[PDB]
RNA sequence: GGCUAAUCCCCCAUGUGGACCCGCCCCUUGGGGUGUGUCCAAAGGGCUUUGCCCGCUUCCGGAUGGGCCCGCGUCCCAUCAGCUAGUUGGUGGGGUAAUGGCCCACCAAGGCGACGACGGGUAGCCGGUCUGAGAGGAUGGCCGGCCACAGGGGCACUGAGACACGGGCCCCACUCCUACGGGAGGCAGCAGUUAGGAAUCUUCCGCAAUGGGCGCAAGCCUGACGGAGCGACGCCGCUUGGAGGAAGAAGCCCUUCGGGGUGUAAACUCCUGAACCCGGGACGAAACCCCCGACGAGGGGACUGACGGUACCGGGGUAAUAGCGCCGGCCAACUCCGUGCCAGCAGCCGCGGUAAUACGGAGGGCGCGAGCGUUACCCGGAUUCACUGGGCGUAAAGGGCGUGUAGGCGGCCUGGGGCGUCCCAUGUGAAAGACCACGGCUCAACCGUGGGGGAGCGUGGGAUACGCUCAGGCUAGACG
RNA sequence: UUUUUU
RNA sequence: GGGAUUGAAAAUCCC
């Protein structure tokens, strides 16, 4: 099953995450299908999220999955939101 | 030490007796059906190798035949039947093959 | 028979301007009479024309050369410094258009053989080709 | 750590006056004043002629014992400049000349080097309003390099800043005296500096 | 050598042999001491250097440098291999680690400490 | 693209397969020279049409046996000996160098 | 031996549909449609119990992952030259998801090799890394991708997937239990022990984060992971003070006995304040979940730390580790005494046999500095395997000579083709790395975001000078 | 015969 | 093992 999550890219007490298209049974830093953004969890640029909510959106179609954690992410860049 | 990963085992060869099982009938009603058909009894041969498909389909259901591999079966059958059906063909049940 | 009839040409001219003659015949080829039109077109001779010699043609190449030089050894400077062949048979030496080297920083040519015909460096750069590179002078 | 140790010793070596000193590196009391000659029991002794190699070596501890640093960041402050577009021997010194400790000093917030960084490095620096407490801090153009103001009473910084009344500072340089500000213009040319050193002896020690 | 002839046979890698088989090309090696010896060197010196047999770990039987001033190596102390010849006696190629396991370091030795294995001594 | 190659039939001996010689031209990746290599392919020909001789196209195709990947396409030209004979006479000088 | 439940197993039914034989139609290898005939479906559970949630069945498609096939590339030895019996192909069959000598029966007698077969030696491969002006050489640790293995060897079963590290069977070696009949094992998982070795760590904390498994969920499991510990092993940042201070103390060292040197260095004067103490004290954490709204969008709300009272901020505040190598030339830095071919140094050339800048110590100097030296190995200098970029009269090197096989190489003119060669477009060239730019840790190392490049190969289009090829002609080469 | 050519 | 001997050694010669 193909799965939306996050890959750890920082460093040691700097962590930095690629929000990734990716089969769930890969290594959680491994080879990867699409980067369809970051996060920054210490939120220290004025940009520590960025997400192409189009392409985002098109995995969701073909039955990507995501964790809890890239969920929440992509609800606040608004992939959900549908008005 | 004693993971009950051992069930998994356990489980193993209760599978391995029905699959086992459901394939002897397949291959013994086959030969049975080919049979006939090489002797040229027509009707029986076709009754025979209709229970020959549906045991091969019905093992398809379950994870034993599971694939094409029923198919392929199916197709062996039916080819030889017909073909051993021609000398003095006259195929009278004519269930199971097409016009 | 003859080997590699370019360089062959190539050195006749060279041989020649080492003792400074005023003209050299080489066998005719059409070919051979285009390298020569890029050379008289850039300098480096004063120019060829057509010749019979016992009933076979042939090109008198006309050379040039510098200024009469001061005391010992007046002999004047060369206007063809140097000539090498590049791709010779047994191996042949093709370059794209970003391959196409540049040659004394630009004091030089290097005759390049292209789809749009025998061209200088900078032509064949300009027209955006490469091809088969004949040879350095300068 | 850094060199640490006599200093009016290495003004004697290369030969040449370094204000390593600060003050009295002015005063008649250098030892390049009444005693130019290098140090040790053959300082007094007629030098052989330099080797090619002899030359470029003194150069460079020349510049490198003139901004006190160690030949690791040295060395890696030459091999940056090579790499970035433009001179590799004028870029090398406004890369130097960009450390915070001797920007404090050419800012006249201290009387030498030494001690210049010694005030970064004890926190009394600050940089756009930040404390920055370390020496190698490359500073930006346009950055404001100010004096905290917990030690803006300091009878040290009073003090230097006392005796910077009236005098100019560097044409990449600008500095308010009474709040203690000071402002890093835009990076120095190789005019600017009237350092005695020859670069391109300098590039030329790294060739090999 | 024509082109065609590179295209056939080619230009061949020269094959570097080693100098030191410490096997396993190892930094160092132990051995333990076979004898000690003192051995008259090359033609334009003269003196008494002292040598030792050790076998290696590695299974092989050499002779080593003994440097320094003097030593305490017997016959059968246990000892490590350094590498590196002496050039005036034939045949040594290996060198003694002095401040090793069984071979002391030289006593007295106030300039060049590291190479010969002594300590820092105190000053009063 | 199924790979098509162009080669000539050195072997008619098997049955419903033809061998065909394929050469290929390059410069050498270090000494530059254009170098002339050539492969034997193990082409499938059902009809038994193609000859001894025959320069024929070859395509990549669903393996037919071991060593049989390859059908003929078609003829490009027929018949030229001299092509085989170069191949025959280099596989005759084979017979010396031994001892 | 006996009883029993089910989302366990089976039979009948319904045939959306699919499977199979045959026919036909379109496509073109076994792709898609169609007709007749035959064969094939299923399972329930939960509640806010009239409706909804989790599931079940057959089929079409998507997505992701993979099997198999092909072109090209992929180390050394020719003192390995001939190898091959399922071996090469064929017909029919078995087998599998599927092609195939993958296996089998029968037929034909082939297949491979100097363009290196067969044999031997060595070795996981790549992205990359080190080096180098480059071309190249070397390498494949960490991170990422593919492969293979799980004490050695063989085999299958279960399953969507395995011929399966912590699953099963058998043979072998080894250890443990053994009532001697027979059994149990398998750290190349994390730590840890032991052996070998020059040498390589904690039987640590945690489920808080990210990710994985099962579950409606609550939650459970996770030595993946995130953190801490030890080791200057690498990199980077940082301290061992700063300013004043004698034509210049003592000591030590040299001396022409005048003096010179260590050296503003110390002492001493003033200032700052690494350590350490005190107070405060994190980001990493917001979802899952609950409530509103329809279990959607959206809104609202609540719990949740290993690191850790660590980072960091504020207050107080002490002058507070320096070492190691070298000083004959290459190569930066020189004098005295000691020793007399001794003791010793030595990377090479060489020093030492009574004045040694080369041994040993001292004083001094040079170089780096929490490091500095050494040994091993790799590239470099080495244009010393020479593609870039070498050579063979006497320096290493022309075969004793001919004949000629393969191969390499090919005069002048025209035409066709467009294989080599060149141009355009396009796909591919994963990420990380390298490069440029900006940004986040006070800087840096480290990390993040964006940008550009790229040989090679696929595909489409084009050019035709040169090389290739086919057709024609010439006579200067060659032959008669 | 051995080192050292000053 | 100390003297002659040599720049110093080997050798040779002397207690
Ligand atoms: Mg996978
Ligand atoms: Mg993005
Ligand atoms: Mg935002
Ligand atoms: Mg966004
Ligand atoms: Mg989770
Ligand atoms: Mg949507
Ligand atoms: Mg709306
Ligand atoms: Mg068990
Ligand atoms: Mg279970
Ligand atoms: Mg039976
Ligand atoms: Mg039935
Ligand atoms: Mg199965
Ligand atoms: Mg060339
Ligand atoms: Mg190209
Ligand atoms: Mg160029
Ligand atoms: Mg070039
Ligand atoms: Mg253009
Ligand atoms: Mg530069
Ligand atoms: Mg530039
Ligand atoms: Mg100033
Ligand atoms: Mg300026
Ligand atoms: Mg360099
Ligand atoms: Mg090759
Ligand atoms: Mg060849
Ligand atoms: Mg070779
Ligand atoms: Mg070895
Ligand atoms: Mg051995
Ligand atoms: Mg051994
Ligand atoms: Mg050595
Ligand atoms: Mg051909
Ligand atoms: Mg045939
Ligand atoms: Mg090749
Ligand atoms: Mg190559
Ligand atoms: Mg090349
Ligand atoms: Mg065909
Ligand atoms: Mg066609
Ligand atoms: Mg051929
Ligand atoms: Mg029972
Ligand atoms: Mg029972
Ligand atoms: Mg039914
Ligand atoms: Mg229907
Ligand atoms: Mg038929
Ligand atoms: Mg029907
Ligand atoms: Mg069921
Ligand atoms: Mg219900
Ligand atoms: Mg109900
Ligand atoms: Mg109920
Ligand atoms: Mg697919
Ligand atoms: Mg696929
Ligand atoms: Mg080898
Ligand atoms: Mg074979
Ligand atoms: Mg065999
Ligand atoms: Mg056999
Ligand atoms: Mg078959
Ligand atoms: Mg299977
Ligand atoms: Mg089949
Ligand atoms: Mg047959
Ligand atoms: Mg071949
Ligand atoms: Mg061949
Ligand atoms: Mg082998
Ligand atoms: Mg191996
Ligand atoms: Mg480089
Ligand atoms: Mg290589
Ligand atoms: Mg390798
Ligand atoms: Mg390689
Ligand atoms: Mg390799
Ligand atoms: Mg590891
Ligand atoms: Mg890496
Ligand atoms: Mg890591
Ligand atoms: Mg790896
Ligand atoms: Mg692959
Ligand atoms: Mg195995
Ligand atoms: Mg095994
Ligand atoms: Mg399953
Ligand atoms: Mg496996
Ligand atoms: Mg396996
Ligand atoms: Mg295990
Ligand atoms: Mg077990
Ligand atoms: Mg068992
Ligand atoms: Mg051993
Ligand atoms: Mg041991
Ligand atoms: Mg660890
Ligand atoms: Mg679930
Ligand atoms: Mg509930
Ligand atoms: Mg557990
Ligand atoms: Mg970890
Ligand atoms: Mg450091
Ligand atoms: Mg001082
Ligand atoms: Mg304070
Ligand atoms: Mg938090
Ligand atoms: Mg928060
Ligand atoms: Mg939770
Ligand atoms: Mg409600
Ligand atoms: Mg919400
Ligand atoms: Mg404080
Ligand atoms: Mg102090
Ligand atoms: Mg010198
Ligand atoms: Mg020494
Ligand atoms: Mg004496
Ligand atoms: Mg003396
Ligand atoms: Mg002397
Ligand atoms: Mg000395
Ligand atoms: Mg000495
Ligand atoms: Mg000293
Ligand atoms: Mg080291
Ligand atoms: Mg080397
Ligand atoms: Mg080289
Ligand atoms: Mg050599
Ligand atoms: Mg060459
Ligand atoms: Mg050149
Ligand atoms: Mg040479
Ligand atoms: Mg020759
Ligand atoms: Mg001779
Ligand atoms: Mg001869
Ligand atoms: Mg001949
Ligand atoms: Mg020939
Ligand atoms: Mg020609
Ligand atoms: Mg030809
Ligand atoms: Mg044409
Ligand atoms: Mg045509
Ligand atoms: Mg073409
Ligand atoms: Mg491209
Ligand atoms: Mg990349
Ligand atoms: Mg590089
Ligand atoms: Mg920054
Ligand atoms: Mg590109
Ligand atoms: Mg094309
Ligand atoms: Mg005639
Ligand atoms: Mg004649
Ligand atoms: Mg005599
Ligand atoms: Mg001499
Ligand atoms: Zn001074």
């Amino acid at each position: 099953m193909v799965k939306i999550r996050l890959a750890r890219f920082g460093s040691k007490h700097n962590p930095h995450y690629r929000i990734v298209v990716t089969d769930a049974r890969r290594k959680r830093d491994g080879k990867y299908i699409e980067k369809i953004g970051y996060y920054d969890p210490r939120k220290t640029t004025p940009d520590w999220l960025k997400v192409d909510v189009e392409r985002a959106r098109y995995w969701l179609s073909v039955g990507a999955q995501p964790t809890d954690t890239a969920r929440r992410l992509l609800r606040q860049a608004g992939v959900f939101r549908q008005e | 030490r004693n993971l009950s990963a051992l069930k998994r085992h356990r489980q193993s060869l209760k599978r391995r007796l029905r699959n086992k099982a459901k394939k002897s009938a397949i291959k013994t009603l086959s030969k049975k059906a080919i049979q006939l058909a090489q002797e040229g009894k027509a009707e029986e041969a076709l009754k025979i190798m209709r229970k020959a498909e549906s045991l091969i389909d019905k093992a398809a259901k379950g994870s034993t035949l599971h694939k094409n591999a029923a198919a392929r079966r199916k197709s062996r059958l039916m080819r030889k039947v017909r073909q051993l059906l021609e000398a003095a063909g006259a195929p009278l049940i004519g269930g199971g093959l097409s016009a | 028979m003859l080997t590699d009839p370019i360089a062959d040409m190539l050195t006749r001219i060279r041989n020649a301007t080492r003792v400074y003659k005023e003209s050299t015949d080489v066998p005719a080829s059409r070919f051979k009479e285009e390298i020569l039109r890029i050379l008289a077109r850039e300098g480096f001779i004063k120019g060829y024309e057509r010749v019979d010699v016992d009933g076979k043609p042939y090109l008198r190449v006309y050379l040039k050369y510098g200024p009469r030089r001061q005391g010992p050894d007046p002999r004047p400077e060369q206007v063809i410094h140097h000539i090498r062949r590049i791709s010779k048979p047994g191996r042949r030496v093709y370059v794209g258009v970003k391959e196409i080297p540049r040659v004394r920083r630009g004091l030089g040519i290097a005759i390049l053989s292209t789809s749009k015909g025998v061209l200088t460096d900078r032509e064949a750069r300009k027209l955006g080709v490469g091809g088969e590179l004949i040879c350095e002078v300068w | 750590g850094r060199y640490i140790g006599p200093v009016c010793r290495l003004c004697r070596r290369e030969g040449v006056k370094l204000y390593l000193k600060g003050e009295r590196c002015y005063s008649p009391k250098c030892a390049m004043e009444r005693r130019p000659y290098p140090p040790g029991q053959h300082g007094q002794k007629r030098a052989r002629r330099p080797s090619d190699y002899a030359v470029r070596l003194r150069e460079k501890q020349k510049l490198r014992r003139i901004y006190g640093i160690s030949e690791r960041q040295f060395r890696n402050l030459f091999e940056e400049a090579s790499k970035k577009k433009g001179v590799t021997g004028s870029v090398f010194l406004g890369l130097l000349e960009s450390r915070l400790d001797n920007v404090v000093y050419r800012l006249g917030f201290a009387v030498s080097r030494r001690q210049a960084r010694q005030l970064v490095r004890h926190g009394h620096i600050t940089v756009n309003g930040r404390r920055v407490d370390l020496p190698s801090y490359r500073v930006r153009p346009g950055d404001e390099i100010a004096v905290a103001e917990k030690s803006r009473n300091l009878e040290l910084i009073r003090q230097n800043l006392e005796a910077m009344k009236g005098r100019k500072v560097g044409p990449w340089l600008s500095l308010d005296v009474e709040g203690m500000k000071g402002k890093f213009l835009r990076l120095p040319d190789r005019e600017d500096l009237a350092l005695p050193v020859n670069e391109q002896l300098v590039i030329e020690f790294y060739s090999r | 050598p024509t082109i065609n002839q590179l295209v056939r046979k080619g230009r061949e890698k020269v094959r570097k042999k080693s100098k030191v088989p410490a096997l396993k090309g190892a930094p160092f090696r132990r051995g333990v001491c076979t004898v000690v010896r003192t051995v008259t060197p090359k033609k334009p010196n003269s003196a008494l250097r002292k040598v030792a047999k050790v076998r290696l770990t590695s299974g092989y039987e050499v002779t080593a440098y003994i440097p320094g001033e003097g030593h305490n190596l017997q016959e059968h102390s246990v000892v490590l291999i350094r590498g590196g010849r002496v050039k005036d006696l034939p045949g040594v190629r290996y060198h003694i680690v002095r401040g090793v396991y069984d071979a002391a370091g030289v006593k007295d030795r106030k300039k060049s400490r590291s190479k010969y294995g002594t300590k820092k001594p105190k000053e009063a | 693209p199924k790979k098509v190659l162009t080669g000539v039939v050195v072997s008619d001996k098997m049955q419903k397969t033809v061998t065909v010689l394929v050469e290929r031209q390059f410069p050498h990746p270090l000494y530059g020279k254009v170098i002339k290599r050539s492969k034997k392919y193990l082409a499938h020909d059902p009809e038994e049409k193609y000859k001894l001789g025959d320069v024929v196209e070859i395509i990549e195709s669903r393996p037919i046996s071991k060593r049989k990947r390859f059908r003929v396409l078609r003829l490009v030209e027929s018949g030229r000996m001299d092509l085989v004979e170069k191949y025959l006479i280099r596989r005759q000088n084979y017979q010396s160098l031994s001892k």
